[PDB]
């Protein structure tokens, strides 16, 4: 039924304006009762409320961003936005938009996936995917473990899947760690000794902020 | 003023 | 504004056991005879989802082992019995008066049987060297507790630095954890050796699980 999706810039220079858009879908921002909210979650910290725009246009702002933001909306296109002027690192976070039945329930019942925004001057560099295949040792247990190394990209996030969704089990994707404005992340799949090298094991990384998308097949060393 | 429906109370 | 304070700030509850998270408000979050405060849950990389609303009501889909109660200024979320799937952060919110405020969250990590890290290692992927570079990688998968430490080693010489560690969040289906480390050498440095190794030292066993490879 309803679906909310946050659209916005993956990276933004300090002291510049950030403006996100929430595209409500399969439901409209004018139906009575509901209010639409903006909520952000600074990385590694709690959820933080920002402001809301209710069906009849009424607006409310978190005091902390009140003097530096404006919440508008577009009835025609059925979507609402927010702008934060003069962003700073404190503004790096995950932003979500959601819905409240303001009239009866008062709790946020539908949330979008929430895009990520990183305030910085770093160059948005793509990633290189190197494939990790076992060091020549076969007859190794009855479950083999391979993985992909995604190195040197910016900004977060990157999305890696195996055999494009198919290999769901035994997959681990490790948080991107930082090496002076350049992330590195890894992922691994544990698949039984037969399905490799007999069958195809491929990892697909995708890095939106630079339209890079690359699958790599793990070939025996 | 508080509770639900508070924003559009007017 | 009403400040919501949660307690504990984090806890390790064992499977089957019960966990009692609590949320307190500086001022009554009551009106129209109900308490307008809800409880959310947030698994990692996932927007929160409502668990309980208006203090005691359960959202559909949420299992019966969840139950909150409380009024005015004292609220409690109870999870009995905890299950592998409850490893996540929980928030409480008041929406009785403006601005709506959230609590800082309570990270629940739950306890399971201790498990040994299945380790694996990977030599540089051809491509990288071509690109004048070489990262060695060691995987320690599926363990509990989260504490474990790994030594690198090159031709015996314990490698102090150039190493990157990353831990996953507790697994929702089995409660384990996993980590990866990355030795990052230059092709050449990599060229001046023959054996590389990662020493997994962890509580499950006394002899550090070692994994090594000839260059």
């Amino acid at each position: 039924q309803v679906k909310l999706q946050e659209s916005g810039p993956a990276v933004i220079k300090p002291s510049q304006s950030l403006s996100l858009t929430c595209i409500v879908s399969g439901f409209s921002i004018t139906r009575t009762n509901y209010c639409w909210h903006w909520i952000r979650q600074a990385p590694g910290k709690g959820l933080e409320w920002m402001g809301r725009i209710c069906y009849e246009g009424s607006i409310y702002y978190s005091p902390s961003i009140k003097s530096r933001s404006t919440i508008s909306r577009d009835t025609s296109l059925n979507k609402f936005f927010i702008q934060l002027i003069s962003v700073t690192n404190e503004d790096t976070a995950m932003y979500y938009c959601s819905r409240e039945n303001h009239m009866y329930e008062t709790y946020f019942d539908v949330w979008g996936q929430g895009t990520t925004v990183t305030v910085s001057s770093a160059k948005t560099t793509p990633p290189s995917v190197y494939p990790l295949a076992p060091g020549s040792a076969a007859q190794t247990n009855s479950m083999v473990t391979l993985g992909c190394l995604v190195k040197g990209y910016f900004p977060e996030p990157v999305t890696v899947t195996w055999n494009s969704g198919s290999l769901s089990s035994g997959v681990h994707t490790f948080p991107a760690v930082l090496q002076s404005d350049l992330y590195t992340l890894s992922s691994s799949v544990t698949v039984p000794s037969s399905p490799r090298p007999s069958e195809t094991v491929t990892c697909n990384v995708a890095h939106p902020a630079s339209s890079t998308k690359v699958d790599k097949k793990i070939v025996p060393r | 003023h508080i509770g639900p429906g508070r924003a559009f109370y007017t | 504004d009403i400040v919501m304070t949660q307690s504990p700030a984090s806890l390790v509850v064992s499977l089957g056991q019960r966990a009692t998270i609590s949320c307190r408000a500086s001022e009554s979050v009551d009106s129209y005879g109900k308490s307008f405060m809800h409880w959310y849950q947030q698994k990692p990389g996932q927007p929160p989802k409502v668990l309980i609303y208006i203090a005691s009501n359960l959202e559909s889909g949420v299992p019966a082992r969840f139950s909150g109660s409380g009024s005015r200024t004292d609220f409690t979320l109870t999870i009995d019995p905890v299950e592998a799937d409850d490893a996540a952060t929980y928030y409480c919110q008041q929406n009785n008066e403006d601005p709506p405020t959230f609590g800082a969250g309570t990270k629940l990590e739950m306890r399971r049987a201790d498990a040994a890290p299945t380790v694996s290692i990977f030599p540089p992927s051809s491509e990288q060297l071509t690109s004048g570079g070489a990262s060695v990688v060691c995987f320690l998968n599926n363990f509990y507790p989260k504490d474990i430490n790994v030594k690198w080693k090159i031709d015996g010489s314990e490698r102090q630095n150039g190493v990157l560690n990353s831990w996953t969040d507790q697994d929702s289906k089995d409660s384990t954890y996993s980590m990866s480390s990355t030795l990052t050498l230059t092709k050449d440095e990599y060229e001046r050796h023959n054996s590389y190794t990662c020493e997994a030292t962890h509580k499950t066993s006394t002899s550090p699980i070692v994994k090594s490879f000839n260059r």
